[PDB]
């Protein structure tokens, strides 16, 4: 349950540096902004925000959000990017477009690149995704 | 045509420099020599063995006899806790007033250091009361050792030279070392432990005279043939008991509270006892599992063979052949044996550094700081040195050892087939530790640079903190199966539990540690250099046997210098780069967890363990609150205004950092300018007149690639030993000192 | 045999033979141009092809060697006809590089098989198969 | 099958294209040991430090192959 | 400085013998057996 | 001395000759290669060990394959 | 901040100048493959830098890093005591 | 027509790429500063 | 503490050890 983090409005470490918190944009009450929204967060003795990562919800945006929002972008970053290399292949002239990047290529690969895990999902249920053992160069033992 | 060296011919016809250094580097490598058969190799190593547990016997004994000559265990058994434990006396002919007014310490007379071993609380603990008990403890470890070098002298004379087929003898002697050397050793200690070391820990002297007439327990051996073994465990000692006399001592030679001993801050030693007695019982039993000469027991290739899920079962035939192919792939390669024996030993040299701190076992040692950071240190580095050498064997095992029609289809064929899976994947997970270990480090140092601390991405490790309060910390509110007393492992008939829940829930212990968001931070800098030094050594050791770039790795063997500049570039391709280039790694990953160690008990021993609970999390409070703030006194110790006791140790920091950078040297500078500029040096020799009267018998040369390698390899690997001991040594002794 | 020649026009440099070559072997290159040129021995320095043979010695067959392909190439008379031989401090001449009289990159009848493995190297011995002999896995 | 153009997988284990498909350049019909031209789409390790080219075709043998 | 433990006069014999005496001894005995011929 | 040793998977290119700072290999009659000829080390006592022949092979892996033995005064190419 | 990052350069200068090709190249191979197990593998071939650039890579990490450092410590020093 | 394909290499892209990312990154830590996490 | 005399006999002790280490010594060479 959490016993040694407290609450940081609780906590009688937060409010002590919540006063003296700077402000980070040109917005003069950006540092009333940031007390006033990492007063939810757990603090310990320091009176500084702490971070469960154990998936619970009411601490879910500690981690949980964050992670999903990386791996959906992450997925699409290295879906469009597979799709490219693997568009560029089959074309008998692949270095040249690997080194100098077709634009009109690209662009409708990453415009289109929103809906990376279902063309994952398709892609690895239809074996189109992963080569076979077989096909693929292997160093000597 | 030169004797030396003796077991190399190809070196022996050697006309220059590298013949020497060669012949110093390939002297233990029995498989190489020349005209060596396989029996003559094992009856070699057999004596060699005896010679090194000669050279551990002569260094416990003089340890013992430093302690008992020119030590003070006679003033120090008084005061544990003040007075400082001598090692040996300093005859330095090059002492000033100074320095000589400066060692002057811990009571004596004379220029002594300071023993930070920690042997004077073993001694203590294991019932050595004055100086003549490790006189005669010196004396039988001499004899002992020169037992051992009867031995192997008589084990290389033909009558006595053991065959082949004794060597290999696995199942006798894993029955020999686990009933004997594991077990009645055990089960030896636990019988000096109930009749010396517990009885004097009570004030009872017992000696060599007594122990046939002082009774262990009131009940002397009648309770253990009846069965009713309870009262060895009636009268167990009291809380308000002092070590080494009699007021509030008990009767009960084996107790089971699980705790510690108020006063000591230690284990029982009647719980040691018991627990030597228990392991002693259970490695008898597993020392009867293999057949030797009575038809009864077990044969590990059945086992081996046997052991192969068939199909029908879940996994199938996963594992291919199995492990068939084994119990020959082992037991004819030595370095098989010796990746295993050292993987092992360093795991278990993990564990003695992990357990000695949070469990001492000896008396007074918990409340000598640098006692316990010496021995962590100590334990820690050599853990790394035993697992580095662990991998290097089984990469030397796979480039000269590793037969593919043996083991062919097994589960260590099956390890080859996918070698660069492993290595990807542990790439993988070496890079995914790596950028987010510095991600989150680098975002809180820019953060608290930047005025805002609160910024700080600060994640309490939830997981460890379970197993904390799983073990029975009630400090996380967790109330998990230890924590609450109305769970089914806590209110089981478990009687450790009463003497464990009070010795962990107290914080004036190192047991189980309060631990937040600058542990976590560091214990994934942790994995992180596991993980790295795992994929170094992994992949020098599935890549040793050849691969894409170099095929035939194994033609060259273990360690060669490279393939030339052709294919690209070849720097650095032998299997002896996952050794060379892991020692780093190794060492880098020592220095954190040492790092983390010393700045953790720092802040636990000082009683102000905030520093490290707020300034852990970014890198510049490890910078600054342990670095800079605990180099201090060392630096200090010899300034223009004086010497301290610490003199030693600021030359050693120094010394360290010289010896390090001097690896640089060897490691960044490579071999061909050297030989260019030998090449000027040997024409000005030659050419100046009344020193070219001298000339060198062996042509000068620099040294060779995998030699400069190695040369600077040891002195980052001295250095870096050498400053951090000075470091740790000085900066935990000028304040608990 | 005797090695009838004379030096090239140089003003001597500190490249050159050291004790060792009047010890334990040295080496030579002979050869003849028909016009004088310079060129840069491996000593260090550039030295004068006098008219006519020439003799020069080193304390390496492979210093012997570049100066040969300095002859070799990059030069317009396109020299040759060198020699390349080994003098013990015995006085023993061995006649070394053109022993057929031809270049060794063009082939020649009567040399032998020499290092010739008929086996792929891929098809080479365990060394596990070959422990605690004298044999290595490339024999 | 062996014939000029037609896409074929090496099965030299040192090869630097092991279980990779390159086509055919030519086949020999003298009495050599390598006969087979094969030319790929990478290029080999070889060639000095530095160099950003490497050779892509090599010799084999019949029975170092097999026809996809 | 001698020290109060029984036998001081030892550690003035035995460290001078052990860091400058026998090392040299050892040094001329290796360098005599890593350079002699045959 | 080093082992300078030829495999049979040799296109007879004369790379490996030409490569050779110190005369080491040269080329025999071979019956069993397209140009007729395979390169051979006779005076392999001369050989250093710099690899530049299995730098200009342009075999997969390398016909002619130099392994480091044992070093004599012309191994380490020592003018001294 | 700029001490500890000419630090943290300096320290990773050693992994270029410590190290060799053929160790990158062999770890490389093994990234190739997990690539080509899922069609990712690159029209231009993923080399270890050659030995002179690593050399050059090591040195120029070396030099900025030291540099880095020792700028940041003299300025800080001298705009505080200055 | 030849400038197009220079603009289409690699260490232009990249470039914009990354003065790109950057600059989102930017100017949304302006308008939205200080997201430890979500709340 | 100790006496003067268990010193040396200390010390000759060892050399039950200082003579088998180098009969070891010599036959671990051969
Ligand atoms: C390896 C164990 C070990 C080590 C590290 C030390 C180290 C030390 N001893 Mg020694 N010593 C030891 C064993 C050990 N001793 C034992 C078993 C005895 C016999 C009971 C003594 C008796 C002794 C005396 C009487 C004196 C010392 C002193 C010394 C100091 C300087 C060395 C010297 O001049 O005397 C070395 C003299 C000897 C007689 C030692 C003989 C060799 C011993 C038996 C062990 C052999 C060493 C090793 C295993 C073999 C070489 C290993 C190689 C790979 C390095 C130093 C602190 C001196 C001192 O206190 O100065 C302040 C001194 O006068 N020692
Ligand atoms: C299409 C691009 C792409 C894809 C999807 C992959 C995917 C993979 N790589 Mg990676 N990688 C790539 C490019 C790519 N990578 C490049 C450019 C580099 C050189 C820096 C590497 C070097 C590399 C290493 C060293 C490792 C991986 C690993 C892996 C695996 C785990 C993911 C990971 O660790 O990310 C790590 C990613 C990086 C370190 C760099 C990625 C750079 C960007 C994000 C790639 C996409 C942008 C691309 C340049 C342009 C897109 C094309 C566009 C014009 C449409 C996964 C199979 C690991 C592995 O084997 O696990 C099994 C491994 O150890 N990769
Ligand atoms: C019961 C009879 C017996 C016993 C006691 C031994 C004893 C031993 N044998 Mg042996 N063996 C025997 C019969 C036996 N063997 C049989 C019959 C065979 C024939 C098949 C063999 C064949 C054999 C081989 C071929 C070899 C040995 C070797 C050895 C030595 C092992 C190395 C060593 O000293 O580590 C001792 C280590 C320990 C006691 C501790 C082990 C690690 C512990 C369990 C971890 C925990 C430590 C614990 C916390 C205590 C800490 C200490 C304290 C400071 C706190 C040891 C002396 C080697 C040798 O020659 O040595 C000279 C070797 O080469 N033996
Ligand atoms: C291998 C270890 C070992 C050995 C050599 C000894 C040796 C001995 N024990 Mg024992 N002891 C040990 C283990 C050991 N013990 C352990 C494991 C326990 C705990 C259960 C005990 C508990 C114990 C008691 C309770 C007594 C003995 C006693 C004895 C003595 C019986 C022989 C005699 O003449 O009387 C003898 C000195 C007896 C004794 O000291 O009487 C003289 C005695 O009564 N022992
Ligand atoms: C139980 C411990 C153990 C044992 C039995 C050995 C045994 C062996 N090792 Mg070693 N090894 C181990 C632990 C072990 N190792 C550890 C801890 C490391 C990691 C640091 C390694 C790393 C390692 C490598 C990678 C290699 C071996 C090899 C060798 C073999 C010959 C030793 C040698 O080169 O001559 C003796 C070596 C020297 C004299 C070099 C100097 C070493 C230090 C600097 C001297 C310190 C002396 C000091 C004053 C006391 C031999 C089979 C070599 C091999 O390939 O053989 C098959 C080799 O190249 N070892
Ligand atoms: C501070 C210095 C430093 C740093 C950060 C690196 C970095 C790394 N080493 Mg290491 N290494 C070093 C010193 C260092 N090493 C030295 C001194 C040696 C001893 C010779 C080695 C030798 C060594 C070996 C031989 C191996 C590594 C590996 C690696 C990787 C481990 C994965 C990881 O941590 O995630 C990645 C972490 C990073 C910090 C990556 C750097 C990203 C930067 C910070 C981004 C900068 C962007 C900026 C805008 C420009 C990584 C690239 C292993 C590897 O590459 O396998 C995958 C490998 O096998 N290293
Ligand atoms: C593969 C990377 C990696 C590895 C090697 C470790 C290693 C470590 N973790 Mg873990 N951990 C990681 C990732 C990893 N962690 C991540 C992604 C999270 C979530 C933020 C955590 C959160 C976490 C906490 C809360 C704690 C540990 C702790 C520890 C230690 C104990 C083992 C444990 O609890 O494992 C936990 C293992 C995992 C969570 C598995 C993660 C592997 C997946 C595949 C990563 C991808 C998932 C994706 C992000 C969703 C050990 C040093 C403890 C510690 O610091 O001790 C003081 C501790 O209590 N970890
Ligand atoms: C570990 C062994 C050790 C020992 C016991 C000594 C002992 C000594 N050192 Mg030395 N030294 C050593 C290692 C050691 N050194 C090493 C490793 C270094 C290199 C860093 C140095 C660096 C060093 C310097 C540079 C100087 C000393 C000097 C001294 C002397 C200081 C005494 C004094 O106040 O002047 C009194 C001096 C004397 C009474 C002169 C003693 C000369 C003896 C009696 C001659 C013996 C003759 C003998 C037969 C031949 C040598 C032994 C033979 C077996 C080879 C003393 C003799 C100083 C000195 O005086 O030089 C001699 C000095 O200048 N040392
Ligand atoms: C690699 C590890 C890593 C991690 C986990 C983080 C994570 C974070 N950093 Mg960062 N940081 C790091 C390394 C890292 N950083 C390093 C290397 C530096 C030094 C250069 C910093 C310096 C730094 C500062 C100075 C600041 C952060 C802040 C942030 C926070 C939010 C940033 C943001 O704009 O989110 C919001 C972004 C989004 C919501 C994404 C929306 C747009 C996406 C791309 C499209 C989504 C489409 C669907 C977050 C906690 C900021 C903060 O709030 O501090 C707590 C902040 O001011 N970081
Ligand atoms: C890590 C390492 C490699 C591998 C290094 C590689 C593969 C380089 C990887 C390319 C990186 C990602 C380039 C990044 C640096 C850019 C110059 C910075 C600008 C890049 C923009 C995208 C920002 C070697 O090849 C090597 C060779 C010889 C000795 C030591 C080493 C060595 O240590
Ligand atoms: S290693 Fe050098 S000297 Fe030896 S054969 Fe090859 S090219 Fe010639
Ligand atoms: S370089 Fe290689 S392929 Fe060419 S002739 Fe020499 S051995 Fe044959």
């Amino acid at each position: 349950d959490l016993s040694h983090l407290t609450p940081c409005s609780e906590s009688p470490a937060y409010q002590a540096k919540a006063k003296s918190f700077r402000n980070t944009t040109s917005d003069p009450e950006s540092g009333q902004k940031r007390a006033e929204s990492y007063a939810e967060a757990l603090c310990g003795p320091e009176g500084y925000p702490h971070l469960v990562v154990d998936g619970r919800l009411d601490h879910a945006g500690d981690f949980i959000i964050p992670g999903l929002l990386f791996l959906y972008v992450a997925g699409w970053i290295g879906w469009v990017g597979r799709s490219y290399l693997i568009a560029i292949r089959e074309e008998k002239d692949t270095e040249m477009k690997e080194i100098i990047i077709d634009v009109p290529l690209a662009i409708n690969k990453m415009l289109f690149g929103f809906m990376w895990p279902l063309q994952a999902f398709g892609e690895f249920t239809s074996g189109k995704l992963t080569v076979k053992d077989s096909e693929i160069p292997v160093s000597p033992r | 045509a030169t004797k030396f060296p003796k077991f190399s011919q190809d070196l022996a016809q050697d006309p220059t420099t590298r013949r020497i250094w060669y012949g110093i580097a390939t002297a233990h490598d029995f498989e190489t020599h020349d005209g060596m058969t396989e029996e003559n190799l094992y009856q070699k190593i057999f004596a060699s063995h005896f010679g090194h547990l000669a050279i551990i016997f002569l260094w416990t004994s003089g340890t013992v006899f430093h302690v008992a000559w020119q030590g003070n265990f006679e003033q120090w058994i008084k005061d544990p806790l003040n007075v400082r434990p001598i090692a040996h006396a300093i005859w330095d002919p090059h002492f000033g007033q100074g320095a000589v007014d400066a060692f002057t310490q811990a009571g004596a007379s004379s220029p002594v250091n300071v023993a930070y071993s920690g042997v004077y609380h073993w001694f203590y603990t294991i019932g050595m009361t004055n100086n003549q008990d490790l006189y005669q403890g010196a004396v039988f470890l001499l004899i002992l050792s020169a037992l051992f070098l009867f031995a192997g002298w008589l084990h290389l004379q033909p009558k006595f030279r053991p065959s082949l087929s004794w060597f290999k003898n696995a199942e006798s002697r894993l029955n020999h070392h686990l009933a004997g050397l594991f077990g009645v050793s055990s089960l030896a200690w636990t019988g000096h432990l109930v009749h010396v070391a517990i009885p004097e820990s009570r004030g009872v002297h017992v000696g060599w005279d007594n122990f046939l007439s002082v009774k262990p327990h009131p009940a002397g051996l009648a309770p253990f043939f009846t069965g009713n073994w309870g009262v060895y465990a009636q009268n167990p000692d009291t809380a308000s008991h002092v070590f080494g006399t009699s007021e509030g001592a008990g009767s009960a030679i084996l107790t089971f509270l699980g705790g510690f001993h108020p006063q000591t801050e230690s284990l029982w030693l009647t719980d040691i006892a018991h627990h030597h007695l228990a392991i002693a019982v259970i490695f008898i039993v597993a020392g009867h599992m293999y057949r030797t000469n009575w038809g009864i027991g077990h044969s590990i290739k059945d086992i081996l063979a046997a052991h192969n899920p068939p199909q029908g079962t879940p996994f199938g035939g996963a594992l291919g052949a199995g492990h068939r192919g084994l119990y020959d792939t082992i037991n004819n390669s030595l370095h098989f044996q010796l990746g295993l024996a050292l993987a092992s030993l360093g795991v278990i040299t993990s564990l003695v550094a992990q357990h000695m701190y949070s469990l001492p076992s000896y008396a007074f040692i918990a409340k000598d700081y640098t006692t316990q950071a010496a021995l962590y240190t100590h334990h820690q580095y050599i853990a790394g040195f035993l697992m580095v050498g662990a991998f290097a064997h089984g990469a030397i095992f796979f480039v000269r050892d590793y037969d593919p029609e043996a083991n062919k289809d097994n589960v260590l064929a099956r390890m080859l087939e996918h070698k660069e899976a492993i290595i990807s994947h542990l790439s993988w997970v070496s890079l995914f530790l790596g950028f987010h270990t510095l991600g989150l480090y680098v975002h809180n140092d820019v953060v608290v640079a930047f005025g805002t601390p609160e910024k700080q991405i600060l994640i309490e490790p939830v997981f460890a903190q379970f197993v904390q309060a799983a073990s029975g910390k009630a400090l996380y509110g967790f109330d998990a199966l230890l924590s609450n007393p109305d769970s089914v492992a806590s209110t089981a008939s478990a009687v450790w539990l009463p003497g464990w829940l009070d010795a962990i829930n107290s914080g004036t212990n190192s047991l189980f540690l309060n631990i937040g968001p600058g542990d976590f931070l560091v214990h994934h800098a942790i994995a992180l250099g596991l993980h790295t030094t795992t994929l170094i050594l992994v992949k020098g050791a599935l890549d040793a046997r050849g691969s894409k770039l170099m095929p035939d790795k194994k033609d060259f063997g273990f360690s060669f210098p490279c393939d030339g500049p052709g294919r690209g570039g070849t720097c650095d391709i032998s299997a002896w780069d996952a050794f060379y280039l892991a020692m780093f790694w190794m060492l880098n990953t020592l220095g954190w967890l040492t790092f983390y160690w010393h700045w953790k008990h720092l802040g636990i021993w000082t009683g102000n363990v905030a520093q490290f609970n707020e300034n852990s999390t970014y890198l510049m409070g490890w910078f600054r609150d342990y670095l800079w703030a605990n180099s201090a006194q060392l630096i200090n110790g010899y300034n223009p205004y004086g010497v301290n006791n610490l003199s030693v140790w600021a030359w050693m920091f120094l010394f360290g950092h010289l010896v390090w950078a001097t690896g640089f040297m060897f490691l960044i500078s490579w071999r061909g300018y050297w030989q260019e500029l030998i090449e000027t040096i040997v024409w000005a020799h030659e050419r100046t007149p009344l020193a070219n009267l001298v000339r060198w018998k062996d042509k000068p040369v620099a040294l060779s690639i995998v030699q400069a390698r190695l040369v600077g390899l040891a002195h980052f690997t001295v250095g870096y030993i050498l400053t951090y001991a000075a470091f740790l040594i000085a900066s935990t002794a000028g304040k608990f000192g | 045999i005797q090695l009838t020649g004379t030096m090239p026009k140089f003003g001597g440099s500190t490249g050159g033979l050291l004790s060792a070559a009047d010890r334990e072997e040295k080496y030579a290159i002979t050869w003849t141009s028909k016009t004088e040129q310079v060129f840069e021995m491996p000593t260090g320095g550039a030295a004068i092809m006098n008219e006519g043979e020439n003799l020069l010695y080193f304390a390496r067959k492979e210093q012997c060697l570049a100066l040969g392909t300095q002859l070799r190439t990059k030069f317009k008379p396109k020299i040759e006809d060198y020699k390349i031989y080994r003098i013990y401090p015995t006085g023993e001449t061995q006649y070394l590089h053109p022993a057929d009289g031809v270049f060794p990159e063009k082939v020649n009848e009567g040399r032998e098989f020499h290092g010739k493995k008929d086996r792929n190297i891929g098809k080479n011995p365990e060394p596990v198969t070959l422990k605690f002999s004298g044999k290595t896995p490339y024999d | 099958a062996i014939q000029r153009g037609s896409k074929v997988r090496i099965l030299r284990k040192e090869s630097y294209w092991y279980k990779d498909v390159g086509t055919v350049a030519s086949v020999d019909k003298s009495g050599i040991l390598y006969p087979v031209i094969v030319r790929f789409d990478k290029v080999n390790y070889n060639g000095f430090s530095g160099s950003a080219t490497g050779v892509n075709t090599n010799n084999f043998a019949e029975h170092e192959l097999e026809e996809v | 400085i001698l020290g109060d433990f029984a036998a001081s006069f030892l550690p003035a014999i035995l460290v001078p013998a052990v860091g400058l005496v026998m090392p040299a001894v050892v040094m001329g005995l290796l360098f005599l057996q890593i350079e002699s011929e045959a | 001395s080093h082992s300078v040793k030829i495999y049979d998977t040799c296109i007879g290119c004369t790379q490996c000759v030409r490569a050779c700072p110190l005369d080491v290999l040269e080329m025999v009659p071979w019956d069993g290669c397209k140009a007729g000829q395979i390169a051979s080390s006779p005076r392999t006592e001369d050989c250093v060990g710099c690899k530049r022949c299995e730098t200009a092979c342009p075999t997969d892996f390398l016909s002619i394959r130099v392994y480091l033995g044992a070093e004599t005064t012309r191994s380490m190419g020592l003018a001294y | 901040i700029m001490f500890l990052a000419g630090h943290f350069v300096f320290a990773f200068s050693l992994m270029f100048l410590f190290s060799g090709r053929g160790y990158w190249q062999e770890l490389i191979e093994s990234i190739v493959w997990a690539h080509n197990k899922l069609k990712l593998a690159p029209a231009i071939q993923p080399r270890a830098l050659s030995i002179v650039q690593g050399r050059a890579v090591g040195v120029a990490h070396y030099l900025l890093g030291g540099i880095v450092t020792t700028w940041a410590f003299f300025l800080c020093r001298i705009l505080s005591v200055g | 027509k030849g400038l197009t394909t220079f603009l289409s290499t690699a260490p232009v892209l990249i470039t914009a790429l990354l003065v790109f990312t950057a600059g989102l990154l930017i100017e949304f830590n302006r308008f939205y500063p200080d997201l430890l996490f979500h709340p | 503490s100790i006496s003067e005399t268990q010193v040396f006999v200390a010390l000759v002790i060892a050399l039950i050890p200082g003579i088998l280490a180098f009969r070891l010594a010599t036959e671990l060479y051969k």
